[PDB]
């Protein structure tokens, strides 16, 4: 179960001969999914693996953020600049400005120039740290991939023998997060509205309303 | 008449066909002498 | 290879069937580059007087060569389009007769109006080509910097061959192996013979038709039966046979 | 031609100059075409070898299967108005007659795009499975990437040497075909036309319809 | 000096915060700033290989971007010498106009009207110069594939070990600064429509509002 | 007109085709006789 | 021409493999027979653009179909449409299209 060579796996029975011999299982998140056989040098595994992780991480942010302000315009009533997630950037060019709550009194922000240089210069120090894994005493420790001290305050980091289990849950759910968010991109382009926006007209009717009356809409002239 | 003419067309296809390749099958081989 | 142009069985000037073999000059025994038994007047008489003209026919190849480029280019950049003022081989010296002066054409970018009087280009040409046929006899040569050896001093012409010194004359190397060096010797040679065939064709296409070698080929390729010796010769046309 | 061994034809010829290693010829279609180096590792040349294959495969039934119906459109078979071109043919479910096979109202006749998808999905689906387990029932342990056995129902691969040209044959079928199956993806988002359509119109006239005809299609607009 | 940039403790990708360089990047090549998070180069084989198509894609990419700017810089007040073909994504429609493609705008240069000619002759030039390149030619067989350096530099400069390590590497670095460039010419060429050049210019008229910003709600889907 | 006729004489019909099946028929007989004469080519 | 053929017909060499192994050809070479079937192919079709040169260029060729009575007539734009060509060598030998 999720560990070993009787762990769960991508095709399930149909997984279960052909496996590569590198999956071992000790790493989280194995189902044996390398069909195409990008990881058969373990040290370009890790790689893939981190880039994998830190993937997985921000499309959890990213989706909590794209559902976050529409599900509160709709489902909660609260007024924004545009809970349209590929049309909320852009209100920053507004004359009212970019609003936290759709409230003046908080952020209030005008200068998109400004707005991505101290973006840049605080996540460019963020990812500095990160990639170098901290130097000169300060957290110049850890594996740089799952720190711990300085980043688990609840102290869930311990116990490992379940703290493996939540990181399995961790990469499965940011599996999720990856997919959804690729659904978020294509679902602006074909439909161009918001996704439960698309999934409140799903709900009206799911037989005509469907990813396949929009197919059309890319055919050649 | 043009099912006459696809007859007719199909008939001497065929026998063009076998002209072309069966002196295409190694007919300068079919010898009693050498070579 | 080199079989071809060198040695006893080469390519002559007249196929075997129509020259035998000992019919070539003694003197022609196809050591040098370019030598096709080509003699049929009493003019090589020994092999050091040969040496001695291979020297004049060089010199004069690849003077031709230059000439040849400097006659067809202009002239076809001006007709074809380019502010030449001149291009034309035989009347390109009567526009800076009394103030005017030639346009430089420096492909791609051309059209550069040159400020040099007559006198002064004279003067500097005199100048540099006497100083160039000075150290081409003397063998010195005072300064350097030449992409076949950087900063080479003036103590590099002594000890090198005549009529073929190596070294700052060859940027491109491709010359040191001997047998691609004979052959490229032939092709020079060849291709120096075409070129004083094409000059004094130009020459005398230019007395015959009071026009340049450009122009000719083009109006021949234009109309070739309307167009040639045969035309120019004649006149303006005859009355029709009937 | 020996498509095999040390002295295999090559990608460029006489210019192509030593291939790499670990490219003996000993597989199909061994040119030694890989300038970019994503098979050093044996595994994931392994990988991209079937990868490649089953790619072919698809690509043979895919260009196949847009070439066919539109010369049988220009044939006197009755599509109505956009099933004879590929990229439309999806479309014929969304209207009324649905998709009737070959014109024939009574042929297939179908309309719900959502029980064709699932009906797709659980049959390839097994089908992938099958053939990424290398079991099946009824189906003993053989050769993945060459089966045989009830995929080769006629049973002429018997011969090795024979067996040999013909995987040459196929993987070279199999690249010809998908670099054309490539051709017709571009060609339809650039033309808008069939790829028969785009022939038709070529022989026409080949001076000005080509594809710098649309050169100038795509130019990005202030 | 040469251990700034050759030696464990050289410069890299991230400055002082770039301890975690992988094992097999050690400071051999040319530039090596240890920027290889991904970590696909990690096969010997694959790093030599990329490296040299790396290094192809530096030049051409020199070669583009000062290329692309030149026409646009040798434009006139209004246009007699190039017409709207002055800008480089759309001067191949120079071949297509009534006059013919010119150099400098005048007949007597190049002056070509046939694309499918000129396409074929700079087909077989470069599949001769590119099988010349990765076999050997005219030039050299034997000589070092990435810098053979005998007839393609008779200017000496790559005989000083140090010297050409130092303008290696300055080679190196300037080529993929000119990549950035082109990939920003060809972005800017479709989110824009207009020559880098001229985008300088109403740039630096009022950078204010005219960014890329200015052109970011282009491609909404609407 | 009093009958029906195909009036496939002239115009230059290439080999005399007038119907798409006739050129059809024309080309799967050769190929038919090409695919026996190719998988039965030298005696087996 | 004639003192060519004489020439080789009387003092020519008798074969040609051992002196000119260029012209020198035996009749079971068939990479050989096939060489110098490209050079008299390619001779050919620089003999066939002489008349198309004539045609285009150089202001000839009489055509019988221009109005008064016919002229020399340059010929621009020639059909070079191959379902056209193709069609006149495929076509029936027989009155109503007469192939070629
Ligand atoms: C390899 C498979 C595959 C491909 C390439 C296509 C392609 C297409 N389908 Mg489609 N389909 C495919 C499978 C399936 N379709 C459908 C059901 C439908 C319907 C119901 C409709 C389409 C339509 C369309 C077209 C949309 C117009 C467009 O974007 O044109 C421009 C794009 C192109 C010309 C080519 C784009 C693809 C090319 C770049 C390939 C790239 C690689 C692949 C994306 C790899 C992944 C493939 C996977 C997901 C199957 C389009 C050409 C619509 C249509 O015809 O509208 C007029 C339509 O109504 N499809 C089913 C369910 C039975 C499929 C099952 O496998
Ligand atoms: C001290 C801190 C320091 C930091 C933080 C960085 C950071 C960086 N260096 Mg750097 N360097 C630093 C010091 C130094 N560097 C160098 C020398 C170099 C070189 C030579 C190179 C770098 C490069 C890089 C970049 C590599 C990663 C990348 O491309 O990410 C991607 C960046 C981001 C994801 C940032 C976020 C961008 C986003 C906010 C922009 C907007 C996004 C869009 C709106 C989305 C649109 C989507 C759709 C709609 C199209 C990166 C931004 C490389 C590079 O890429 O150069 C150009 C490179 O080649 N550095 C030296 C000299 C020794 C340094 C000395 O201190
Ligand atoms: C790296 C080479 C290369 C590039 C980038 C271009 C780009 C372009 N050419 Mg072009 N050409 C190139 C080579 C050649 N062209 C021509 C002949 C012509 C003609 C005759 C015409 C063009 C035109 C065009 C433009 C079409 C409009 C457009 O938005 O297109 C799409 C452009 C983009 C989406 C921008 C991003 C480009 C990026 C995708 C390209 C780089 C990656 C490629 C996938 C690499 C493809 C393989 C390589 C080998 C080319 C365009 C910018 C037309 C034009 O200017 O119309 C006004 C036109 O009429 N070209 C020849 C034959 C001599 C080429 C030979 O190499
Ligand atoms: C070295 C060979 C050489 C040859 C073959 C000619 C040939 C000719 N030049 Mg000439 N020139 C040559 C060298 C030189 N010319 C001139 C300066 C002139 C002038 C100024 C003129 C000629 C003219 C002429 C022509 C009539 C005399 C023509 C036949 C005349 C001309 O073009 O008449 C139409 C004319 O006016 N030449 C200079 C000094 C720069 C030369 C220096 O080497
Ligand atoms: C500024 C970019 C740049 C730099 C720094 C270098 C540097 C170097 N190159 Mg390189 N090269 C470049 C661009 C560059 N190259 C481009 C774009 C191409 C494709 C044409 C090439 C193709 C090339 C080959 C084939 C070879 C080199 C070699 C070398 C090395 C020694 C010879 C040399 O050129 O010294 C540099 C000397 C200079 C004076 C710098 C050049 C400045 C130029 C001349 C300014 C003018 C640019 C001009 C307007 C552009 C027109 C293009 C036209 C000339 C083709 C050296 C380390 C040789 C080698 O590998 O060494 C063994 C070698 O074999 N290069
Ligand atoms: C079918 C034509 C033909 C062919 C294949 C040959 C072949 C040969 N001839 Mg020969 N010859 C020909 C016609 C031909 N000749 C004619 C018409 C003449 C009369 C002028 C001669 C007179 C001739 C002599 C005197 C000799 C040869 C010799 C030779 C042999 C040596 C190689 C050589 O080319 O010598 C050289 C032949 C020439 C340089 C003739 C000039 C050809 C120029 C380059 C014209 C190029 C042709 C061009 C396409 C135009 C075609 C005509 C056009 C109007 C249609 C060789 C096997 C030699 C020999 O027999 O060795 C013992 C030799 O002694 N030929
Ligand atoms: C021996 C000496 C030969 C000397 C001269 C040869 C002259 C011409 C050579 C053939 C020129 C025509 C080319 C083909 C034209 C054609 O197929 O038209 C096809 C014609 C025309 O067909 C008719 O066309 C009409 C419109 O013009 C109408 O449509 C008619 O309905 C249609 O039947 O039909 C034929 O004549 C086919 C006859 C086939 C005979 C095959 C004999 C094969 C013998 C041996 C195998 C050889 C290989
Ligand atoms: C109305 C249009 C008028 C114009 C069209 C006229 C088309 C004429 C084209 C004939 C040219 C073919 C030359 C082969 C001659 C014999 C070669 C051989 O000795 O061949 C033998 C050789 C032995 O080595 O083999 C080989 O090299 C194989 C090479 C032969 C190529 C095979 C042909 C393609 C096969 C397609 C089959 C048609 C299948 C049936 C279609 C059914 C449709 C309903
Ligand atoms: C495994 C395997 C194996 C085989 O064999 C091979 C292969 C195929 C390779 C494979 C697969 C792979 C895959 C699937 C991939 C995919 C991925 C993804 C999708 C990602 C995403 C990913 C995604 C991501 C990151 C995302 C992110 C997002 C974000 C940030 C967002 C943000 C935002 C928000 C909040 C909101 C607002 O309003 C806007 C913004 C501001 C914008
Ligand atoms: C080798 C190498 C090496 C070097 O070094 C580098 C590199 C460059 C990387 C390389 C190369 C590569 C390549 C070339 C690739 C390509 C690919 C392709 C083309 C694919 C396609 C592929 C393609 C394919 C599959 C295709 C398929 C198709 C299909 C299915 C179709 C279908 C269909 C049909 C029937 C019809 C209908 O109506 C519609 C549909 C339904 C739609
Ligand atoms: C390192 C690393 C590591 C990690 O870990 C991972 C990863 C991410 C993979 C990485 C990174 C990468 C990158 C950054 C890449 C990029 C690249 C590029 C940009 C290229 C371009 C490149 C670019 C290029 C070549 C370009 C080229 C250009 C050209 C030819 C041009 C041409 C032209 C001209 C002159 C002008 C005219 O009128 C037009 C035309 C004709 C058009």
């Amino acid at each position: 179960e999720f560990y070993g060579p009787d762990r769960a796996k991508f095709l399930g029975p149909f997984s279960e001969n052909d496996t590569p011999e590198y999956l071992t299982g000790e790493f989280p998140g194995d189902y044996g999914w390398d069909t195409a056989g990008l990881s058969a040098d373990p040290q370009t595994f890790a790689r893939y693996r981190e880039i994998e992780l830190i993937h997985a991480r921000w499309a959890l942010l990213g989706a909590l953020g794209i559902l976050t302000p529409e599900l509160l315009s709709q489902y909660a009533g609260v007024q924004f600049g545009e809970p349209v997630w590929f049309k909320a950037g852009a209100q920053i060019f507004a004359a009212g400005g970019l609003n936290y709550l759709g409230n003046e009194s908080l952020i209030h922000a005008q200068s998109i120039i400004a707005t991505l240089a101290v973006q840049v210069v605080l996540m460019g120090l963020a990812e500095a740290y990160r990639a170098n894994g901290g130097s000169e005493g300060f957290l110049d420790d850890l594996d740089t991939l799952y720190p711990g001290g300085a980043f688990d305050p609840l102290g869930l980091a311990d116990d490992p023998d379940t703290f493996a289990e939540l990181k399995v849950k961790e990469i499965k759910n940011g599996r999720l997060a990856m997919f959804s968010c690729l659904g978020f991109f294509v679902q602006a382009i074909v439909t161009g509205k918001g996704p439960v926006q698309n999934l409140t007209d799903h709900l009206a009717d799911p037989t005509v309303n469907n990813a396949f009356a929009s197919a059309t809409k890319f055919t050649p002239g | 008449m043009l099912t006459l003419k696809i007859f007719v067309y199909t008939v001497v296809t065929f026998f063009v066909g076998l002209f072309i390749f069966g002196f295409l099958s190694n007919d300068p081989s079919r010898n009693p002498g050498k070579g | 290879d080199l079989e071809k142009w060198y040695g006893p069985d080469r390519k002559l000037f007249l196929p075997g069937g129509l020259l035998d073999r000992d019919d070539v000059p003694e003197y022609l025994n196809g050591e040098l580059a370019g030598d096709y038994g080509y003699d049929p007047l009493g003019l090589g008489k020994d092999e050091e007087q040969v040496e001695k003209y291979r020297a004049n026919e060089l010199l004069h190849a690849r003077w031709a060569m230059l000439a040849a480029a400097g006659i067809i280019i202009p002239e076809g950049l001006q007709a074809n389009g380019a502010d030449i003022k001149g291009g034309t081989w035989f009347e390109t010296g009567a526009e800076m007769l009394n103030g005017g002066t030639l346009n430089y054409f420096a492909v791609p970018f051309g059209v550069v109006q040159n400020p040099l009087p007559l006198a002064a280009v004279t003067l500097i040409e005199i100048v540099l080509l006497g100083a160039v046929e000075k150290f081409r006899v003397d063998g010195t040569g005072p300064a350097g910097f030449s992409p076949g050896v950087g900063k080479f001093d003036s103590d590099i012409f002594d000890g090198l061959d005549k009529l073929y010194p190596g070294g700052p004359f060859d940027p491109l190397n491709l010359a040191d192996d001997p047998e691609v060096f004979a052959e490229l010797q032939v092709k020079e040679i060849k291709n120096g013979r075409l070129a004083m065939i094409a000059v004094l064709a130009f020459a005398i296409q230019s007395y015959v038709t009071g026009e340049g070698p450009y122009a000719n080929i083009t109006k021949h390729l234009s109309d070739p039966f309307g167009y040639n010796l045969l035309t120019v010769l004649q006149g303006d046309d005859r009355v029709p046979t009937l | 031609s020996a498509w095999y061994g040390p002295d295999r034809p090559l990608f460029l010829g006489s210019l192509s100059g030593e291939p790499p290693s670990y490219l003996t010829g000993e597989f199909p279609g061994d040119y030694g075409w890989d300038t970019a180096g994503l098979s050093a590792d044996p595994t994931t040349f392994a990988r991209y070898r079937t990868i490649e294959l089953i790619h072919a495969r698809w690509a043979l039934l895919g260009a196949l299967g847009i070439i066919t119906p539109e010369l049988l459109a220009k044939n006197g078979v009755p599509f109505s108005e956009d099933g004879a071109i590929w990229f439309k043919a999806g479309a014929e479910i969304f209207k009324e007659g649905g998709l009737n096979y070959l014109g024939n109202e009574n042929l297939i006749h179908a309309q719900s795009i959502l029980a064709t998808l699932a009906v797709q999905v659980i049959v390839m689906g097994a089908a992938e499975g099958f053939r990424a387990n290398g079991e099946a029932p009824g189906v003993e342990g053989l050769d993945p990437l060459y089966p045989g056995g009830p995929f080769d129902p006629l049973g002429l691969a018997d011969d090795p040497e024979a067996f040999a040209e013909l995987k040459v044959k196929e993987i070279k079928n199999g690249r010809l075909a998908m670099f054309s199956c490539l051709g017709f993806f571009v060609q339809a988002i650039v033309t808008g036309k069939g790829p028969i359509q785009n022939l038709q119109d070529h022989l026409a006239d080949p001076g000005v319809n080509n594809a710098f005809a649309s050169a100038t299609k795509f130019v990005p607009t202030p | 000096t040469i251990n700034q940039f050759y030696g464990p403790d050289r410069n890299k990708w991230l400055g002082p915060y770039s301890t975690n360089t992988p094992p097999y990047l050690t400071g051999e090549f040319p530039g090596d700033y240890g920027w290889d998070t991904a970590g696909l180069s990690a096969d010997p084989e694959t790093f030599k290989r990329y490296r040299e198509l790396e290094l192809i894609h530096a030049r051409w990419a020199l070669l583009g971007a000062l290329g692309m700017v030149t026409p646009e810089l040798l434009q006139d007040d209004d246009g007699i010498m190039f017409g709207e073909s002055a800008i480089w994504f759309k001067a191949g429609a120079a071949i297509f106009q009534e006059g013919g493609l010119n150099y400098l705008g005048n007949p007597s240069l190049i002056h070509a009207q046939n694309i499918v000619a000129t396409l074929a002759v700079q087909v077989v030039l470069m599949g001769l110069v590119e099988g010349y390149r990765v076999n050997g030619g005219p030039a050299g067989e034997g000589l070092d594939p990435l810098y053979p350096g005998e007839a393609f530099d008779p200017l000496g400069l790559a005989d000083d070990p140090e010297a050409f390590a130092e303008l290696k590497v300055k080679e190196i670095k300037n080529g993929r600064l000119a990549m950035f460039a082109c990939l920003g010419f060809f972005v800017q060429a479709i989110v824009t429509g207009k020559g880098p050049i001229e985008n300088l210019t109403d740039h630096l008229a009022n950078p204010a509002e005219n960014n890329a910003f200015a052109y970011a709600t282009k491609f909404t889907p609407q | 007109l009093v009958d029906d006729r195909m009036n496939g004489d002239g115009t230059g019909l290439p080999f005399g085709v007038n119907d798409g099946i006739l050129g059809w028929v024309i080309a799967g007989t050769l190929g038919t006789i090409w695919a026996i004469y190719f998988v039965s080519q030298k005696d087996l | 021409l004639g003192f060519g053929g004489v020439y080789h017909s009387l003092i020519g060499p008798e074969t040609l493999e051992e002196s000119y192994p260029f012209f020198g050809y035996v009749w079971k070479d068939k990479n050989k027979m096939t060489n110098i079937l490209g050079y008299h192919l390619i001779i050919l079709g620089c003999g066939a653009w002489l008349l198309v040169l004539k045609a285009l260029y150089f202001g000839g060729v009489y055509d019988t179909w221009a109005p008064g009575g016919g002229d020399v007539r340059i010929i621009s734009n020639p059909t070079t449409n191959a379902a056209i060509i193709f069609g006149y060598i495929v076509k029936s030998p027989f009155g109503g299209d007469g192939w070629i």
